[PDB]
């Protein structure tokens, strides 16, 4: 069964080192961990004011993913009307997948930037809705895989070049990019010998869960157009959830 | 989307 190539290793590297320079408090994430007090978001009588607080939490959190796709050679070969687009669909996913990496199950709590455990009801009476749930599961799924540095930065660049995505000038380019970061993925599963069953079709269903979960959005922030003006939210909040 | 566009540059 084969194992990467050498262009391959090369583009592992590459991706798994701008993923490790972008992750939130790298991997001492482990114990800078401080967990939302209890009183922030459960069942209703949602609140406006953990609406906001998250809204301010997860800014920094697209910062580190629009830092992650600018280290990568592939990205920034692109126009810019292009790499905007692709950013705008592959966020909200890669910021999922981040949290969901990080769950616990001991406290069944996923950890925001690095640093900060939330609950499913305090996500979910916070504004997220079924997506709370959706990550939660995912997380929980996810404990089995095992999935190290460089599979979760594979997972984001695959995530990042879809091109599929409307509005898009070089689908082309995308598709192979896209395509190369597939390969190369493939090949690094083979070669780590995972003890679980068909590894990769369990993969490939688990990005479908991430793009269901991106694509919850034209839904979860209407949610969110009726009680407010649009001046109470970070600006790099309202142009990758528009 | 004048924030993203300065932030990739
Ligand atoms: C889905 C995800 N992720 C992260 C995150 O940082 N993950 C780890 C990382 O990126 O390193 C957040 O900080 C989030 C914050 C809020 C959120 O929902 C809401 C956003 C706005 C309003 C209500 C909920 C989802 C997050």
């Amino acid at each position: 069964k084969p194992e990467p190539t050498d262009e391959e290793w090369e583009l592992i590297k590459t991706v798994t080192e701008a993923h490790v320079a972008t992750n939130a408090q790298g991997s001492h994430w482990k114990q800078k961990r401080k967990f939302l007090p209890e009183d922030i978001g459960q069942a209703p009588i949602d609140d406006l004011e953990a609406f906001s607080h998250f809204t301010k939490i997860i800014t920094p959190a697209i910062t580190r993913v629009v830092d992650f796709a600018k280290k990568l050679p592939m990205f920034c070969e692109l126009p810019c009307e292009d790499q905007i687009i692709l950013l705008k669909g592959c966020c909200m996913e890669i910021m999922s997948l981040r949290a969901a990496v990080r769950y616990d199950p001991e406290s069944e709590t996923l950890t925001l930037n690095g640093e900060m455990a939330v609950t499913r009801g305090q996500l979910k009476n916070g504004g997220l809705g079924v997506v709370s749930d959706a990550i939660f599961d995912l997380g929980m799924s996810l404990s089995s895989f095992n999935l190290d540095d460089t599979e979760v930065a594979l997972l984001q660049a695959v995530l990042l070049m879809s091109s599929d995505r409307p509005g898009l000038a070089c689908v082309e380019r995308i598709e192979k990019y896209q395509d190369s970061f597939l390969l190369a993925f493939e090949h690094y599963i083979n070669y780590r010998k995972h003890h679980v069953t068909h590894f990769w079709p369990k993969l490939l269903m688990k990005v479908t869960d991430l793009r269901m979960i991106g694509a919850c959005h034209a839904s979860r922030f209407l949610h969110m157009k009726v009680e407010c003006p649009t001046e109470l939210f970070p600006p790099l909040f309202l142009e990758v959830f528009e | 989307n004048a924030l993203l566009r300065y932030l990739l540059d």
